[PDB]
RNA sequence: GGGGAGUGAAAUAGAACCUGAAACCGUAUGCGUACAAGCAGUGGGAGCCUACUUGUUAGGUGACUGCGUACCUUUUGUAUA
RNA sequence: GGGCUCAAACCACACACCGAAGCUGCGGGUGUCACGUAAGUGACGCGGUAGAGGAGCGUUCUGUAAGCCUGUGAAGGUGA
């Protein structure tokens, strides 16, 4: 079986946690937490608890050991921008967009 | 009394987008740069039907060339043999036999050196 | 067994059971057609040249089916110049079964 | 229906050139049309069907007229004012096979297959050539 | 200075063909079977079998 | 005689030109006014 | 913020909630792509992949190759830098 | 451009061939005249800006329509 956990509206931008989640593609859970626990990166965090609330559905809903368990899917989506201005030096008014992403991942044993 | 464009204009836009499928970058997926690759592309096919011909007669005529030198004549002595002999076999089918059919080739390029001399 | 047949202001080299699609003839569906000018009959090692056409060769066909090949498009445009003509065309072939080749 | 050559099923001949005494030029444009299989019924543009050309005694081409002293290989090194020159002369004492490396080039198609036939070529200074596995079918224009 | 013709998302992509991140040098201790970083004290604290920090 | 099946005369009615409304309709991009000059503009039109 | 459970005819109707287009951004698969010069197509065309109709088929890709300097406007004239 | 010199240059003559969307062949459409009181035949046409003339497509609303279609699935959207 297939299990995901989705975290809808990351504070982060989709480009900086695409970096993390191409880490992670295809790997065994294991070690993938492994990888982000030690990750010098913001997006790992994040990534991380959405990995293991994953393992958890997977071991909850759907019974399995996360020995067995490997990252199958996992992409990460542009969510909602909050639009914000910062002033510039001459009256100037630019605009500042606040991205967010949303980050899925599957695991599956298979 | 007041007409709406969005489903005629979509029509139209998915019209010249799904013409401009294979194309690279905005040539597949932007309308007014689509739309400019799909008259191009238009263009362009409606004078390769002209020289689609003329590209083939060339590939004949090469072949013929090269068919005929294997049997000790040129393509022009060939084509004037096939002329005092009155052989209409084009060269389309003569390109054919020359690949294909070397003995039905040779024996047409016999019956005109025998026309010529 | 092959031979050289005009059909429509082209040729085509054919043999027996062999499917073509040449220009519309004015044949019904079905019927039998005798082409006469054959300029070239080859039977293997017996290659006969027709000056212009083989005397007493026919070759037999029979009208499989008429249609339309695939629409072309034709597009004329002169840029700067405010012109463009749009027009489709399919041609008409008919479809022809090779029956028989003598020589 | 017109035929087209596979390149999957090209039988490619080995011929060999002696250059001795040949004419730069007209020993080239066999050897191009040759290296493009224009000799060939199967002849396609698109397609490399042409034979392999080994040429020996490279250094024995001739040229017609004062094109020995006169003939002059031009080449640009990139660099301002790097516009090199070497004689016919001087360039047969120096690399003989460039010569008829270079008269063959100019005369083949400058694309992918072009490059392709070019590499059939084999251009060799001595008599002798390394390809005798190949057993190249003398070939006397 | 700027473009005078936008990159194309190809080109951008192509840019970023060198942005992949690397993976730390992780290593195992024997004293506790925990994953630390190699050369670094475990995040329970302990280095090469002794505990170091005592939390 | 029925509502859905009343004409007028072939030629009784037209319909009106619509300018500007494309290349093939003939009035594209002009409305046949020509280039420029006062008889192209908005409003010009020469006096009696 | 999600995964189940449940409600509901329907939850990818879950409250930023009917439908849910395009630009734009991804993940997966197939093919192509690191000796190659340009409006990026078009004509020819190999191979590979998929599906059946099992090769005169459909779809995807497309090596290699001929030809080929966007569009609008304005102009005697525009690839026009 | 490669290269070319009893030329792959120049002069003269000759016989071939290549070469366009020109001409012919084959199939199709259309304009105008004439014959047709018909379906259609015949001849000649059919590059085109500004511009004139002719013939249409489609969209929203009204009538036809208290009709017809539609939850056994409308409009819209997305493929074939
Ligand atoms: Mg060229
Ligand atoms: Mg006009
Ligand atoms: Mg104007
Ligand atoms: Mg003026
Ligand atoms: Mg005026
Ligand atoms: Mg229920
Ligand atoms: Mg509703
Ligand atoms: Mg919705
Ligand atoms: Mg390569
Ligand atoms: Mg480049
Ligand atoms: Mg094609
Ligand atoms: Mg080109
Ligand atoms: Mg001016
Ligand atoms: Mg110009
Ligand atoms: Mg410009
Ligand atoms: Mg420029
Ligand atoms: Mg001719
Ligand atoms: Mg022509
Ligand atoms: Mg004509
Ligand atoms: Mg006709
Ligand atoms: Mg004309
Ligand atoms: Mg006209
Ligand atoms: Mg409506």
């Amino acid at each position: 079986m297939e299990v995901a956990a989705k975290l809808s509206g990351a504070r982060i931008s989709a480009q900086k946690a695409r970096l993390v989640a191409d880490q992670i593609r295809g790997k065994k859970v294991g070690e993938a937490l492994n990888l982000l626990a030690f990750s010098s990166k913001k997006a790992a965090e994040i990534m991380k608890k959405v990995l293991e609330s994953a393992v958890a559905n997977a071991e909850h809903n759907e019974g399995a050991d996360v020995d067995d368990l490997k990252v199958s899917t996992v992409f990460v989506n542009e969510g909602r921008s909050l639009k914000r201005i910062m002033p510039r030096a001459k009256g100037r008014a630019d605009r500042i967009v606040k991205r967010s992403c949303h980050i899925t991942v599957k695991v599956a044993d298979k | 009394a007041r007409v709406k464009r969005g489903v005629i204009a979509r029509r139209r836009h998915k019209k010249i987008l799904k013409l401009a499928k294979g194309y690279y970058g905005a040539r597949s997926r932007v309308f007014r740069v689509a739309k400019q690759a799909v008259i191009k592309a238009g263009q362009y096919a409606y004078r390769d039907r002209r020289q689609r011909k003329r590209q083939f007669r060339a590939l004949w005529i090469a072949r013929i060339n090269a068919g005929a030198r294997q049997n000790g004549l040129s393509y022009s002595r060939l084509i004037a043999g096939l002329k005092k002999a009155a052989i209409e076999i084009d060269r389309k089918v003569l390109a054919d036999l020359a690949v294909n059919e070397k003995a039905a080739f040779t024996a047409i390029v016999e019956k005109a050196k025998a026309s010529l001399a | 067994m092959y031979a050289v047949i005009v059909t429509g202001g082209k040729q085509h080299k054919v043999t027996e059971g062999e499917f073509l699609k040449v220009e519309k003839l004015d044949v019904a569906t079905g019927e039998a057609i005798d082409f006469d000018r054959v300029l070239l009959v080859a039977n293997g090692e017996d290659v006969k040249i027709g000056l212009p056409v083989v005397e007493g060769a026919k070759v037999t066909a029979e009208v499989v089916s008429h249609g339309r090949h695939d629409k072309v498009r034709i597009i004329k445009f002169r840029r700067r110049k405010h012109h463009m003509k749009r027009q489709g065309h399919r041609q008409w072939f008919t479809e022809i079964k090779i029956t028989g080749i003598q020589a | 229906k017109t035929y087209t050559a596979k390149p999957e099923t090209v039988q490619r001949d080995w011929f060999v050139v002696d250059a001795a005494g040949q004419t730069l030029g007209r020993l080239a444009t066999e050897i191009a049309r040759r290296l493009r299989g224009k000799h060939k019924p199967e002849y396609t543009p698109h397609v490399d069907t042409g034979d392999y050309i080994v040429v020996i005694n490279a250094e024995q081409v001739r040229v017609t007229g004062a094109k020995t002293t006169d003939k002059m290989y031009y080449h640009h090194s990139g660099f301002p004012g790097g516009i090199k020159s070497i004689n016919f002369e001087k360039l047969i004492a120096k690399a003989p096979e460039r010569v008829i490396e270079t008269a063959v080039k100019g005369m083949l198609p400058k694309n992918p297959l072009g490059r392709d036939m070019y590499r059939k070529l084999k251009v060799y200074k001595g008599a002798s050539h390394p390809h005798t596995a190949q057993q190249p079918q003398e070939l006397k224009i | 200075a700027v473009q005078q013709n936008k990159k194309s998302r190809s080109a951008r992509d192509m840019r970023r063909s060198h942005d992949a991140l690397e993976s730390n040098a992780l290593s195992v201790e024997k004293s506790t079977g925990e994953v630390h970083l190699r050369h670094h004290v475990s995040p329970d604290g302990f280095y090469r079998g002794r505990k170091v920090v005592d939390k | 005689m029925q509502l859905n099946d009343l004409r007028s005369a072939p030629g009784a009615r037209r319909e009106k030109h619509r300018p500007g409304r494309g290349i093939g309709s003939g009035l594209g991009k002009t409305g046949g006014r020509g280039h420029k000059g006062l008889t192209s503009r908005s409003g010009g039109k020469v006096a009696p």
